[PDB]
């Protein structure tokens, strides 16, 4: 709709300077780890294939995460409850068929009741003071896939495979805004398949260069080369599939 | 929480559940307290509540029901809202006499254009615009209301949901079954209001989806794929289709002026791709001696 692209591209990156969840939340939670929201960040990406959510459900789930996590400690024992109250909310506000709240408590193995599902839901809500409308990786690379020519189903889905992989390591991608780590997992995307750059036209779009998103590329680069001994491996099986035409298979480039 | 507040009235029931007018006991100030009920069942807290509550924190703008606070209470959600005297419905039911003055109607076309051109460059569509929604003040404002059946859109769009806008108001490509809709389905919308308002009475009141849609082949003539690439081999097109002329619009609303008529042919385009945009439209001729009169 070229009359609104600009509008809400210039939109969204007002709006994801403000739901940047804090860098350092994991540092100071005293429970969990890292490799504690791997593996909940690799669940959800199951859930979300077990039901056909969108991927915009996935990501926008893990955005409610990480900005639930900056301000409110959790124990290890509910930080599934957490990321389930999130997967349903981001359902409702993304899906046209929402899954019901049975269905989400079906897939904790009954570890949690849906009176607490509920509870944690409308405090979750409180926290993210119902801003619910986050920006995303994705929403990014759905933009920036419009000035590739010509179109290239093998390049969106690895782009899509890269920005997915980047909420599973909370470590280093937090730092990165989604419309950067958008850039670099197009940018890779496109190397490794079409051996070309980061358009002109998206440097006139966005003002990342090239090398202003070499900080972030260096970090997507190795999370890439290194993703098949990675202990969470679902998004990897994900990316097989014809859906999203194997890329995940799709060897890795040099540098 | 609601110690604040004492009710007046109930309003009406909107898109979920029951609206009602209020006062701040403190400031004195005059709300509408839209009421939803919860139950560790009913899926907590519906998804029409969660889209209208995201999105209408986001879009402060003067032509755009302000949403002031959300009270959760233990079984209950309250949205307090800025109250409105008064929609356009019951507004163009009153002005049946006489008529609605064309400066009025050009100021109220011209606010909600505003509105909606607003929420079109915040990734919002509204999906419900009829004058039931559209409320007015004393003023001389008006203002888009219900937004529970709104959503988030992304550039380039999905498939949303299907079945979508209310009948009366709703546009072809969604008739058709379409895949993608986007901005251009309020536009249409807000065609056919300010159609209404210029005539006093719906222009296409269909009471189903095919008689919707021979209603608007009437009056703009039955689309075929000169004036719409690709219409012929849309979902719910039927090659049985009969083929109406398209009507001079001198006719379809005769009081409109060179101008007014110009403008709302591009909001009734059939393709979405040429069909004006809300900002775009802002600019058109017809506005050009916009002001802000106060009707009542
Ligand atoms: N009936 S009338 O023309 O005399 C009339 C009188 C007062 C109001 N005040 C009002 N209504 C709604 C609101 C929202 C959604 C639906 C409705 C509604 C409209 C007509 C009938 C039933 C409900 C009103 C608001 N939402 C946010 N603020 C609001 N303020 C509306 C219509």
């Amino acid at each position: 709709v070229p009359d609104y692209h600009e509008d809400i591209h210039t939109y969204l990156r007002e709006m994801e300077v403000k739901c940047k969840p804090k860098v350092g939340y994991m540092k100071k939670q005293p429970d969990i780890t890292n490799s504690m929201r791997a593996i909940l960040v690799d669940w959800l990406v199951e859930v979300g294939e077990e039901y056909k959510l969108q991927n915009e459900t996935l990501h926008l789930a893990v955005n409610y995460i990480d900005r639930f996590l900056s301000s409110m400690s959790v124990l290890r024992g509910k930080l599934q409850l957490v990321g389930t109250a999130a997967m349903l909310l981001a359902s409702k506000f993304e899906e046209i068929y929402p899954p019901e709240v049975a269905e989400f408590v079906y897939i904790t193995d009954d570890t949690y009741t849906k009176k607490q599902v509920l509870r944690m839901e409308h405090l979750v809500l409180k926290v993210l003071t119902f801003d619910l409308a986050a920006p995303t990786v994705n929403q990014f690379l759905t933009q920036y896939f419009l000035h590739q020519q010509p179109a290239n189903c093998k390049v969106e889905s690895l782009a899509m495979f890269l920005g997915e992989l980047s909420l599973i390591d909370a470590d280093p991608y937090l730092k990165y805004l989604p419309s950067v780590i958008a850039g670099a997992a197009f940018h890779l995307a496109l190397y490794t398949v079409t051996g070309q750059s980061w358009p002109e036209s998206l440097i006139r779009k966005t003002g990342y260069t090239l090398e202003s998103l070499k900080p972030c590329l260096m970090d997507l680069h190795q999370t890439y080369l290194k993703a098949p001994q990675h202990a969470q491996q679902s998004i990897r099986e994900k990316y097989k599939n014809s859906k999203y035409h194997g890329v995940s298979l799709l060897n890795p480039p040099e540098t | 929480s609601m110690e604040n507040f004492q009710k007046v009235e109930k309003i009406g029931e909107g898109t979920y559940g029951v609206v009602y007018k209020a006062r701040n006991k403190l400031t004195g100030e005059v709300v509408a307290l839209k009421k939803i009920r919860l139950d560790t069942e009913t899926e907590g807290v519906p998804s029409t509540a969660i889209r209208e509550i995201s999105l209408l924190k986001e879009l402060n703008h003067p032509n755009i029901v302000k949403l002031l606070d959300v009270i959760h209470t233990e079984n209950k959600l309250y949205l307090v809202f800025e109250f409105l005297h008064q929609d356009l419905k019951k507004f163009m039911d009153a002005s049946a006499l006489t008529g609605i003055p064309l400066p009025l109607i050009k100021s109220y076309l011209f606010q909600l254009l505003q509105g909606l051109a607003f929420c079109h460059s915040h990734r919002v569509l509204h999906r419900d615009l009829k004058p039931q929604n559209l409320l007015i003040n004393t003023e001389g404002a008006i203002k888009l209301a219900d937004f529970g059946l709104a959503r988030a859109f992304g550039v380039p769009v999905r498939t949303y949901t299907h079945e979508v806008v209310t009948l009366w108001y709703r546009a072809p490509e969604i008739l058709l079954g379409c895949k993608y809709y986007s901005t251009a389905v309020d536009i249409w919308s807000l065609g056919c209001i300010f159609a209404e308002m210029v005539t006093r009475r719906a222009l296409f009141p269909g009471d189903s989806e095919i008689d919707q849609l021979f209603r608007i082949f009437r009056t703009l003539g039955t689309p075929d794929e000169v004036v719409w690439p690709g219409v012929t081999s849309m979902p719910d097109y039927k090659p049985s289709f009969p083929k109406w002329a398209r009507q001079d619009f001198s006719k379809v609303v005769p009081p409109l002026d060179e101008d007014g008529r110009s403008l709302l042919s591009q909001m009734l385009h059939y393709d979405p791709n040429k069909r004006i945009s809300a900002k775009a439209a802002l600019a058109h001729p017809f506005f050009q001696d916009v002001t802000k009169p106060v009707p009542h």
